[PDB]
RNA sequence: ACGAUUAGC
RNA sequence: AUCGU
C-alpha cells in the first residue's frame, strides 16, 4: 500500500523543506554525549583486564 | 450585456440532452459517457455570459489576456484510463482556441500531453519543466517544447 | 479496584509449540459458544499479527541502557 | 422485600434469567401505574444500608433565613435581586419558603403560593411583588425535571433488586457494589426523613403538571427540590456506571455544601471547574508505557482526510510539560471550604503513571462526578447582566483614517495604520468574489435563502404590527381560522402584497424577548427579528458563508456527538503534538458599531 | 563513513520534483503487470475465463501500472538523503554487512 | 422584556450587543474569529516579539494549515518537530502575547493550555475521546416559561432519549439496558379507561431486548437497527428457535410457511401482541391539532398569501407551470404525491397551525386511535418486513482486528464493557467527518423550507425504478425549480448513473441509524458483506441486470444482523431468497407504487 | 442428523437463566 | 518515528480507491477484479508502520534480517486460477524488495 | 424433534423429514 | 473403524467448496455449472466409512 | 378590566 | 392577550 499510493505536498521546494525539518534535530546534541561513555567503557575493560 | 441585447443566438437548452438520451448503452456495464458528459458538462447559461465575456476581450488583447481557469484543468494529473479525465480533456480542447492567451496551443498540447505520461511518452527541454507540469504552467512564450 | 478489574477481564477475554501432531493429542441459531468461537478466531487473528507479536509498552532493563 | 412480594416475575424478565413475555410486563406496568409516593418512600427505608454509605449531613440546609432581605425595587418600578458576592449573585436565594404556603384542599399536609399574596403583588404593594417573585423562581426551579422523582427512584429501585448480571463474554458476573453502598441514595432518604418528620406523609414536594406543591414544614428549604434531583443522578450514575464510591461521595459532599451555601445555583456556577481541573488537567505528571494512536490527517485539509496508522507506544519524555494548575487550584479550594476534596482528587490523580484504561476510567468518573442541573434566574436579571456589558477598545480606529460618508457608510481609506486593514481586505475580497460568482442570481437561489428564515416559529409579530401601523399602513388580519398568530409564518402571510417601501419602517422596530436554560453555565437570551429584519441581513451572512466555505479551515458542525469533528479532536491531542485552546469571553457583546461593525459593513 | 542501501542512490538535481517513471521500483512494478497480463493471455488461461472478465482485469492491471504514486521517486532520491542524515546523531550507529 | 416570573416588571431596554437567534450569527462569528486569528499571526505578532524561538514557532503556522474556529470557541494545532514535542516557554510566551493582542480590539481570549484539547464540548486526553456524563441530565430538562409539559407519549419518546444518550456516552451495557427497560415498564400505563402499550412497540422503537422464547440471555446488542429493519434483524436472528418455540406449545397449522413453516405464527403473534405492538408504535404520539376545522375562504387567502409571498420572480413561477405541464404528460400518476413549489404553502399552514394548544377533544381522538389500534387484530406485517423476511444469510468467519485491542480510543469502553469493545474493535472508529460523507450523497444540495432533499432524491429514485420517461424526471425537477437546461441534464445524468447504497436505500426509506454513525460503517457496507455466497452462485440468489438497486437494500439486510449480534462483528454471506430475486424485486415495486 | 428439543427445559448452574430444552442445557 | 516526522512524503490510499473505481466492468460478472484487489489492499490490524520500520532495517542488516510474515503467503500454495490468491501474488511480489 | 433446513418446520417423527 | 484409528487422511470438505466458489460466469446464465456439481456431490462428513 | 409569547442551527 | 376570569 504504501509503495503504491504517495504523494508529496501539491507546493514544496525540497531545500527549504529540509531546511524547515533538520533544524530541531541538530539542537539537541545528545550525540555529543555518548562518545563519552565510549571512553569511560574502554578505560574499564583495560583497566579491569 | 451589450452583446446578449442584440445577439440573435440564443440558448436552445435541450440540444444535449436530447443528443445524449439516444445513445444506445447496455444497463450492466457501470460505467457510461453519456451519463457522465451529461454530469460534467452541465448547463446553466451563466455560460452565456461567460462565452459573450470571453468573445467581448477580443476587443482589448494589448491590456487583458483572457486566460482559462485553472480550476477547469483536472486535478493533479489527468488519466486517458479514466473516462472523466477525457470528457474534462475534450472540453478544455474545445474552450481553449477562443481565448486570447498567446500560448493557447501549447496548453492545447500538453493538457493531453499530462494526462498520458507513462503510457505514452516525448522528449522535453529540461527537468524542470518536464512532460508532468501542470498544462497551465506554461504562460511564458519560450517555455513551448522543442518537441 | 479497577485496575485488578480491568486486567483480570483482559487476561479472561485474552487468555484462552513445536512437536509433530499425534493421534492421542442449514438453520443456524444465535448461541453463546457460537459467539465464543467467533470470538476465540477473532482473538487468534490479532494475536498472530507480526507487529503485535514483538510491539511491547515498556523498554526492559537493556533496551533503555 | 415488598419489591420482591410485588415484583417477583419482573425481575427475573429483565435480568436474564426467565423469558422476557408480555403479561409480565404488563403486569409490571399496572404495579408501576398504582403506586403511592408514601410506599416508594416506605420501600426505600426497607434499605439495609452500610458503612461507607454515610457522609455526614451539615444541620445549616435546613435552618434558613427569610427572602425581604435579599431582594429590594429599584428606580423605574422594578423587581431585582441585590447582590452579596460579586455581579454573579444573582440566582436563587437559599431561603426558606415556609411561611409564603397556605394548604391546599382535598389534602392538608401540601400547600401552594397563597392567592391573598398573589393579589397583593397584583394591586401594587411591594413586599407581595417580593414574596410573589421569589415564589415564581422557586416554582421555576423545582420544575426543571421530566417526571416525579419517585418514578425515577422506584425504577431504579426494581432494576437494582436483580443483583449482579452474567456477563456472557466474560464468562463471570460483574463485580458492582449493591445498593447498600450508594451513598447519594442514602442521603436522599436521610434528607426526605429530616423534613418528613411526625407528618405521616414523606415527599418533601410533588410535582404536577403546572405548578408543584410544597410540604410545609420548618425544616423544608428552597435548595432541596435541585438537590433531590442531584442526588437521584448521582445514585442512578453510580448503579449504571460502575463509579467508585470515594468519587461519588466527594460529589455528594460538593453537592451538599453547595447546598448549605446562600444559593446553590451561584455556588454550582463558582465551582463547576474542581474535578476537570484537579484530574483531567494534572494527569501524567511522569509516564512509563501506554499506547496513543499514530494518527496523520492529509494535506487536503478542508475536506477533513483523516489515515489511522498503528498505535506507537509512550516514551517517557512525552510526559505533561503543561504549566502546574496547582496554585490557582488549591486557591479555589482553600476559598470555598472545599480544601479536602481538592486535596484528595490531587493526592489520587497523581498515583496513575500508565495510559491505560484505568486511568481513563478514573478522568470519566470524575468528570461525571459533577453535578448537571438547569440553571434558573429571573429574565429581568440575565438582560441585565448579560446585555449591559460593553467592549472595551483601548487603541480604537483612529478618526482621520475614515472619509466621507456613503449614505450611512465610511469607507476607510487602505492608508491606515490601525490592524482594521486586513479584515477589511478579507471582507472586502470575500464580498467581491460573491458578487462576480453566478449562482447568486439562480431565481432559485434566491427564493431558497428568502425561504430560509420563514419557519413556524415565533419572531416578535406583535411589534412588527405595531411597528408597521404607525405610520397608518394596514395589514389583513385573519380570524376564525385555528392557525397560530404568533408566528413568522402569520408574518409571511401578512408581508405578501406589501411592497418594501412601506415595509422598511418595522425594520427598525423593537425585538421581542427569549430565553432557555442550559447545565452548569448561566441562561442565554435569544432575541428573535421580524421577518423583514431577517431578510435585511442576507448578504452579512451569505458572505460569511462564503469566508467559512473558501478562505478559512473551519466547520459548521451539528448538534450530537455523532455528527462532529472527533477525529481532529484524537488527532490534536495526540502526545507529539499539542493543542491549545482559545476561547472568547461573551462574544455576543464583543463585536459593536465602534469597530467590527463599522469595518464589515463598508466592506460589504 | 560509507553507509550501504540495497536500492540504487541518483540524487535529484532540481528542488521542485514531480512525477516521472524512470526508476528500478516504477519498472518492477510495470514488469510484474506484464508478466501477469501474458498470463492472462496464454492460450492454456484465457478459455477458462469469460469475456468481460479478461478485459476488466486487463483494464485493473493498466491502471495498477499506470497510477501515479511518488514513493519510487521518493525511495530512490529522497530516502537515501534523510537517512544519511539522522545516521550520525544516533544511540545506535549502523552495523551493516555488505 | 415582558415577564411572568415578576408583576409589574415590563419594560424597555436599548443594547449594543449583536443579536443572537440572527441568521448570520454564528457563520460571521467563525468568520471573523478566523480572521483575526490570521491577521495576529501574520502582522501584529512578529511586530511585538523579540525572542528567537517564538518568532520560529509564528512563522511555522497559518490558520489555513493548523487552526479550526467554530463560532465562540476554537482549537489550534502544534505539530510535533523531530526532536519531539514544541517548547512549552515558547507557547507560554505566545499565549501571553495573544491575551495582550486580544485586548486592543475589546476581546478577552480564555485560553487554556494543559496538554489535552477541548472542542464543541469534547474532552481528549492522549488520543482518547471522554464523554462527560454530567453534561447529559437524565431527570433533567430545561424549561423557560411556565407551560404545562406535554401529554405521555411525549415522556415515552423522552424516555428513548434518554435511553439513546445513555448509548452515546458508553455506560455498563447490561446494566443500563437493565434500567431502559425499567423505565420503559414503570412510564408505560396511563389511564383517561386504561392504555398501554405492549413491549413489542418498545422494541420496535429501538429499546434492545434480553431474552425471549427460551433462547440464550444477553444475546441482542443495541447496536440494533430502529425500525424495520431492527424487526428483521433479530427475527430473522432467532427464526429457528422461534419457530420450534411456536410448534412446542399449542400453535401447529397444516399450512406450509416460506419463512415460519408450519407454525401458525398469526395466531401466536397476535396472542402476544407483537402485531398489536408493532403497529401502534408507528401511530403518532402528539395530539393530530393539525387540519381542525377552518372556515372557507379564509385559509384560501391565507394560502395565496403564502404563494404570492414564495414566488415573486414570474420566470420561476414559469418554471413551475411547465413543470406541472409535463408532469402531467408524462407522470400520470406513477408516484402518487411528488413534491413541488405549489404545495409548499400548504405544508407551512400545517406547521402554523402545528404549533399550538390542543383542545381536549383532540387529546380524545388520540387516545380513541391508540385504543382501536389495540383493540384490533392484524394478518400480517408491512410489506416491507416481509419481503426482508425472504432473505436467509450466513455468518462463517470474523473480520480481522480493525484497532489494536491495547488502544483506549474512548472512555467507558473497555474489557468491562465487552460489547462496545468488540464492536469497535472489529469495525473500528469513524475516521471522516460524517456531515461530508453525507453531504456527497444528495443529488441537490439544498431546497425551498417546506421541502425534504430526501424525499426529492427518494421521488426521483423511485421514477427510475419504476420505469419512467426521462421526461417525467426532467418534470419533476422543473417543479423543485430547476431551470429547464439543467433539469433535463441532471435527469438524463440520473438515468444512466448508479449510486452508492446510502441514496439507493434511501428508495425503500432506510438509512444509517444514528447509532451506528459513531463507527466506520461505510467499509462494512463495501467489503465485509458479500452478495456471492460462499460456495459460488446458487442460480437463486441471481439478482437480474435491471432492478441492479437491490444490491444496497440486500445490504443492510446483512448489516443489520452483522451488527445486532453480540460480540466480534462478523463477515456475513448472502444464502438464499426464496421468491427469487426478481419476485422480490417485483414485490419492492408494487410496495413503490404506493405512499 | 437436525434435532431440534422441544419441552421439559429447566436451569442451569453455571448461570441462573432458564433454558427451553433439556438438550439445549447441555 | 524521526522518518516519518522528517519525511515530505505521506501515505494516502485515496489514489487506489479513485484509480479502481474509475474502473469498466459489467455488473452480471460473479466476481469484480477492482473490489476483489481493494477488499485485498486493506492491511491487517490497519497499521502501515510497516513500511518507516522496513527502511530503517536498511542500516541493520549485520543484527536484524527484516523477512516478509508468514501470513502474508497463501495459507495452502495457490491457484493461478483464483483472482484473490492471484492478488495476493501480486502483493508479495511487488512488497518482496524492500 | 427434526428440523427441516430450507423452511424451518419440525417434524416429530425421524423419518417423515426426508 | 479400525482403520480410521491409524489413517492420518483428514477430510477438510470444505476444499472443494473454496475451490469452486471462484469460478467465472455471468449471473443471466441459467444452468451454473458450480452450482450443478456442488448439487450433485453433496459433501458431507460421514461419507468417508 | 386581567390571562397559558417566542431564537438560530 | 379579551369571553378564560
Ligand atoms: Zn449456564
Ligand atoms: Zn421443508
Amino acid at each position: 500500500v504504501a509503495l503504491l499510493s504517495g504523494k508529496y505536498p501539491p507546493d514544496l521546494v525540497t531545500n527549504v523543506w529540509y531546511a524547515d525539518a533538520i533544524y530541531p534535530m541538530y539542537a539537541d546534541t545528545e550525540v555529543f554525549s555518548n562518545l563519552q561513555r565510549d571512553v569511560i567503557t574502554c578505560e574499564a575493560v583495560q583497566t579491569l583486564v | 450585456v451589450l452583446l446578449q441585447r442584440i445577439s440573435p443566438l440564443q440558448i436552445d437548452p435541450t440540444i444535449i440532452s436530447n443528443t445524449m438520451s439516444t445513445v444506445s448503452e447496455s444497463t450492466t456495464q457501470t460505467l457510461s459517457p453519456a451519463s457522465s458528459i451529461l454530469g460534467k458538462l452541465r448547463p446553466s447559461n451563466s455560460d452565456f455570459s461567460s462565452f459573450r465575456v470571453a468573445l467581448a476581450g477580443w476587443l482589448y488583447n494589448g491590456v487583458v489576456t483572457t486566460v482559462i481557469d485553472d480550476s477547469s484543468y483536472p486535478k493533479d494529473g489527468g488519466s486517458v484510463t479514466s473516462l472523466e479525465n477525457l470528457w474534462d480533456f475534450f472540453i478544455l480542447a474545445l474552450a481553449l482556441p477562443l481565448t486570447t492567451d498567446p500560448c493557447a496551443p501549447v496548453k492545447a498540447f500538453m493538457t493531453l500531453a499530462n494526462m498520458m505520461v507513462g503510457f505514452e511518452t516525448i522528449p522535453m527541454d529540461n527537468q524542470i519543466y518536464t512532460q508532468s507540469r501542470r498544462a497551465s504552467a506554461f504562460s511564458t512564450p519560450h517555455t513551448w517544447p522543442r518537441c | 479496584p479497577m485496575s485488578t478489574r480491568i486486567a483480570e477481564a483482559t487476561s479472561a477475554i485474552v487468555s484462552k509449540v513445536g512437536l509433530p501432531p499425534t493421534a492421542s493429542s442449514g438453520n443456524m441459531t444465535l448461541t453463546s459458544s457460537e459467539i465464543q468461537r467467533h470470538i476465540t478466531e477473532f482473538i487468534s487473528s490479532w494475536q498472530n499479527h507480526p507487529i503485535v507479536q514483538v510491539s511491547a509498552d515498556v523498554e526492559n532493563r537493556k533496551t533503555a541502557q | 422485600s415488598m419489591i420482591l412480594t410485588q415484583f417477583g416475575p419482573f425481575i427475573e424478565s429483565i435480568s436474564g434469567i426467565t423469558d422476557q413475555s408480555n403479561d409480565v410486563f404488563e403486569n409490571a406496568a399496572k404495579a408501576f401505574s398504582m403506586f403511592t409516593r408514601s410506599d416508594v418512600y416506605k420501600a426505600l427505608d426497607e434499605i439495609p444500608f452500610s458503612e461507607d454509605a454515610m457522609l455526614p449531613i451539615p444541620p445549616t440546609i435546613y435552618t434558613k433565613p427569610s427572602h425581604d432581605s435579599y431582594y429590594y425595587i429599584d428606580a423605574l418600578n422594578r423587581v431585582r435581586r441585590k447582590t452579596y458576592q460579586g455581579p454573579d449573585d444573582v440566582y436563587v436565594p437559599n431561603c426558606s419558603i415556609v411561611e409564603l404556603l397556605e394548604p391546599h384542599e382535598t389534602l392538608t399536609s401540601y400547600g401552594r403560593l397563597s392567592e391573598a399574596i398573589e393579589n397583593r403583588a397584583k394591586d401594587g404593594d411591594s413586599q407581595a411583588r417580593i414574596a410573589t417573585t421569589y415564589g415564581r423562581i422557586a416554582e421555576s426551579q423545582a420544575r426543571q425535571i421530566k417526571a416525579p422523582l419517585e418514578k425515577f427512584v422506584l425504577a431504579l429501585l426494581v432494576a437494582e433488586a436483580g443483583g449482579s448480571l452474567y456477563d456472557p463474554v466474560l464468562q463471570k458476573y460483574d463485580e458492582i457494589p449493591g445498593l447498600s453502598h450508594n451513598c447519594p441514595l442514602w442521603c436522599f432518604r436521610e434528607i426526605c426523613r429530616h423534613i418528613s418528620g411526625p407528618l405521616p406523609d414523606r415527599a418533601p414536594y410533588l410535582y404536577l403538571s403546572a405548578g408543584v406543591f410544597w410540604l410545609m414544614s420548618p425544616r423544608m428549604t428552597s435548595a432541596i427540590p435541585p438537590l433531590l434531583s442531584d442526588l437521584v443522578n448521582l445514585a442512578i450514575l453510580q448503579q449504571t456506571a460502575g463509579l467508585d464510591p470515594s468519587l461519588v461521595r466527594l460529589g455528594v459532599q460538593i453537592c451538599l455544601h453547595a447546598a448549605a451555601s446562600s444559593s446553590y445555583a451561584w455556588f454550582i456556577l463558582k465551582t463547576k471547574s474542581i474535578f476537570p481541573q484537579n484530574t483531567l488537567h494534572s494527569m501524567y505528571e511522569s509516564l512509563e508505557g501506554g499506547y496513543c494512536p499514530n494518527l496523520e490527517w492529509l494535506e487536503p485539509r478542508s475536506d477533513y482526510k483523516f489515515m489511522y496508522m498503528g498505535a506507537m507506544p509512550l516514551s517517557t519524555k512525552y510526559a505533561r510539560s503543561a504549566p502546574s494548575n496547582d496554585k490557582k487550584a488549591r486557591e479555589l479550594g482553600e476559598k470555598y471550604g472545599l480544601s479536602s476534596v481538592v486535596s484528595e482528587l490531587r493526592r489520587r490523580t497523581k498515583t496513575y503513571s500508565k495510559h491505560d484504561f484505568t486511568s481513563v476510567r478514573y478522568i470519566r468518573d470524575a468528570m461525571a462526578c459533577t453535578s448537571g442541573i438547569f440553571l434558573v434566574r429571573t429574565p429581568t436579571e440575565t438582560v441585565l447582566q448579560e446585555y449591559t456589558q460593553s467592549p472595551e477598545i483601548k487603541v480604537p480606529i483612529p478618526q482621520k483614517d475614515w472619509t466621507g460618508p456613503i449614505g450611512e457608510i465610511r469607507i476607510l481609506k487602505d492608508t491606515t495604520s490601525s490592524i482594521a486593514r486586513y479584515l477589511y481586505r478579507t471582507w472586502y475580497l470575500a464580498a467581491a468574489r460573491m458578487a462576480a460568482q453566478p449562482r447568486t442570481w439562480d431565481p432559485l437561489f434566491q427564493a431558497i435563502m428568502r425561504s430560509q428564515y420563514v419557519t413556524a416559529r415565533g419572531g416578535s409579530g406583535a411589534t412588527l404590527r405595531e411597528s408597521l401601523y404607525a405610520i397608518n399602513v394596514s395589514l389583513p388580519d385573519f380570524k376564525g381560522l385555528p392557525v397560530k398568530a404568533a408566528t413568522k409564518i402569520f408574518q409571511a402571510a401578512q408581508l405578501a402584497n406589501l411592497p418594501f417601501s412601506h415595509t422598511s419602517v418595522a425594520i427598525l422596530a423593537d425585538t421581542s424577548m427569549g430565553l432557555r436554560n442550559q447545565v452548569q453555565r448561566r441562561p442565554r437570551s435569544i432575541m428573535p427579528l421580524n421577518v423583514p429584519q431577517q431578510q435585511v441581513s442576507a448578504p452579512h451572512t451569505l458572505t460569511a458563508d462564503y469566508i467559512n466555505y473558501h478562505m478559512n479551515l473551519s466547520t459548521t458542525s451539528g448538534s450530537a456527538v455523532i455528527e462532529k469533528v472527533i477525529p481532529l479532536g484524537v488527532y490534536a491531542s495526540s502526545p507529539p503534538n499539542q493543542s491549545i485552546n482559545i476561547d472568547i469571553s461573551a462574544c455576543d457583546a464583543s463585536i459593536t458599531w465602534d469597530f467590527f461593525l463599522s469595518v464589515i459593513m463598508a466592506a460589504i | 563513513e560509507v553507509l550501504l542501501l540495497p536500492i540504487d542512490h541518483q540524487p535529484a538535481n532540481v528542488t521542485t520534483p514531480t512525477l516521472d517513471f524512470t526508476n528500478e521500483l516504477t519498472n518492477w512494478r510495470a514488469r510484474v503487470c506484464e508478466l501477469m497480463k501474458n498470463l492472462v493471455d496464454n492460450q492454456r488461461y484465457q478459455p477458462g475465463w469469460t469475456q468481460s472478465l479478461v478485459s476488466s482485469m486487463r483494464g485493473t492491471l493498466g491502471k495498477l501500472k499506470l497510477i501515479k504514486s511518488m514513493t519510487p521517486m521518493y525511495l530512490q532520491q529522497l530516502a537515501p538523503v534523510e537517512l544519511a542524515v539522522i545516521a550520525p546523531m544516533l544511540p545506535f550507529p549502523p552495523f551493516q554487512v555488505p | 422584556v415582558n415577564d411572568s416570573f415578576s408583576p409589574g416588571n415590563d419594560f424597555t431596554h436599548m443594547t449594543t450587543t449583536f443579536p443572537s437567534g440572527s441568521t448570520a450569527t454564528s457563520t460571521e462569528h467563525t468568520a471573523n474569529n478566523s480572521t483575526m486569528m490570521e491577521t495576529f499571526l501574520t502582522v501584529w505578532g512578529p511586530e511585538h516579539t523579540d525572542d528567537p524561538d517564538v518568532l520560529r514557532l509564528m512563522k511555522s503556522l497559518t490558520i489555513q494549515r493548523n487552526y479550526v474556529c467554530q463560532g465562540d470557541d476554537g482549537l489550534m494545532i502544534i505539530d510535533g518537530n523531530t526532536a519531539g514535542k514544541v517548547n512549552s516557554e515558547t507557547i507560554q510566551k505566545m499565549l501571553e502575547l495573544i491575551s495582550k493582542y486580544g485586548e486592543e480590539f475589546g476581546w478577552k481570549y480564555d485560553i487554556a493550555y494543559d496538554g489535552t484539547a477541548e472542542y464543541l464540548k469534547l474532552y481528549f486526553i492522549f488520543g482518547c475521546r471522554i464523554p462527560n456524563l454530567s453534561r447529559h441530565p437524565i431527570v433533567g430538562k430545561e424549561r423557560a416559561n411556565s407551560s404545562a409539559e406535554e401529554p405521555w407519549p411525549a415522556i415515552l419518546d423522552q424516555i428513548m432519549g434518554i435511553f439513546f444518550n445513555g448509548v452515546h456516552d458508553g455506560l455498563q451495557w447490561q446494566r443500563w439496558i437493565r434500567y431502559s427497560w425499567a423505565l420503559c415498564c414503570a412510564f408505560s400505563r396511563q389511564r383517561t379507561g386504561y392504555l398501554q402499550y405492549p413491549m413489542w412497540s418498545f422494541v420496535y422503537w429501538g429499546l434492545p431486548l434480553v431474552k425471549v422464547f427460551g433462547s440464550d440471555p444477553w444475546i441482542f446488542s443495541w447496536y440494533m437497527p430502529t425500525g424495520d429493519l431492527g424487526m428483521y434483524s433479530w427475527i430473522s436472528l432467532i427464526r429457528p428457535l422461534m419457530t420450534r418455540w411456536m410448534v412446542a406449545n399449542g400453535y401447529v397449522t397444516d399450512k406450509c410457511s416460506p419463512v415460519f413453516g408450519n407454525a401458525d405464527y398469526r395466531k401466536c403473534f397476535n396472542e402476544l401482541k407483537l402485531y398489536q405492538g408493532y403497529y401502534m408504535a408507528q401511530l403518532p404520539r402528539n395530539p393530530k391539532k393539525s387540519g381542525r376545522a377552518a372556515p372557507r375562504e379564509v385559509r384560501e387567502q391565507f394560502t395565496q398569501a403564502l404563494s404570492d409571498y414564495l414566488m415573486q420572480n414570474p420566470e420561476l413561477k414559469s418554471r413551475v407551470l411547465r413543470g406541472r405541464s409535463e408532469w402531467e404528460k408524462y407522470g400520470a400518476g406513477i408516484i402518487h404525491n411528488p413534491p413541488s413549489l405549489f404545495d409548499v404553502p400548504h405544508k407551512w399552514y400545517q406547521g402554523a397551525q402545528e404549533a399550538a394548544t390542543a383542545t381536549r377533544e383532540e387529546l380524545a381522538e388520540m387516545d380513541e386511535t391508540l385504543m382501536r389500534a389495540r383493540k384490533h387484530s392484524y394478518s400480517s406485517f408491512s410489506k416491507l418486513l416481509e419481503a426482508y423476511l425472504l432473505v436467509k444469510w450466513r455468518m462463517c468467519e470474523a473480520r480481522e482486528p480493525s484497532v489494536d485491542l491495547r488502544l483506549p480510543l474512548c472512555a467507558g469502553i473497555d474489557p468491562l464493557n465487552s460489547d462496545p469493545f468488540l464492536k469497535m474493535v472489529s469495525v473500528g472508529p469513524m475516521l471522516q467527518s460524517t456531515r461530508k460523507y453525507f453531504a456527497q450523497t444528495l443529488f441537490m444540495a439544498k431546497t425551498v423550507s417546506g421541502l425534504d432533499v430526501n424525499a426529492i432524491d427518494s421521488a426521483l429514485l423511485r421514477l427510475r425504478t419504476l420505469g419512467a420517461d426521462k421526461k417525467a424526471l426532467t418534470a419533476q425537477l422543473l417543479m423543485v425549480g430547476l431551470q429547464e437546461s439543467e433539469a433535463d441534464a441532471l435527469a438524463g445524468k440520473i438515468m444512466l448513473q448508479d449510486v452508492n447504497t446510502v441514496q439507493l436505500a434511501r428508495v425503500v426509506n432506510l438509512a444509517v441509524p444514528d447509532t451506528w454513525m459513531s463507527l466506520d460503517f461505510d467499509t462494512m457496507f463495501k467489503h465485509h458483506v458479500k452478495l456471492l455466497p460462499k460456495d459460488g452462485r446458487h442460480l437463486n440468489t441471481d439478482i437480474p441486470p435491471r432492478m441492479g438497486w437491490l444490491r444496497a437494500i440486500l445490504r443492510f439486510l446483512g448489516a443489520g444482523m452483522a451488527m445486532t449480534a453480540t460480540g466480534v462483528a462478523v463477515d456475513i454471506y448472502l444464502e438464499d431468497i426464496h421468491g427469487g430475486g426478481r419476485s422480490l424485486g417485483q414485490r419492492f415495486m408494487t410496495w413503490m407504487r404506493q405512499e | 442428523p437436525p434435532t431440534a428439543s422441544s419441552g421439559h427445559g429447566y436451569q442451569c448452574h453455571v448461570c441462573s437463566a432458564v433454558l427451553f430444552s433439556p438438550l439445549d442445557l447441555d
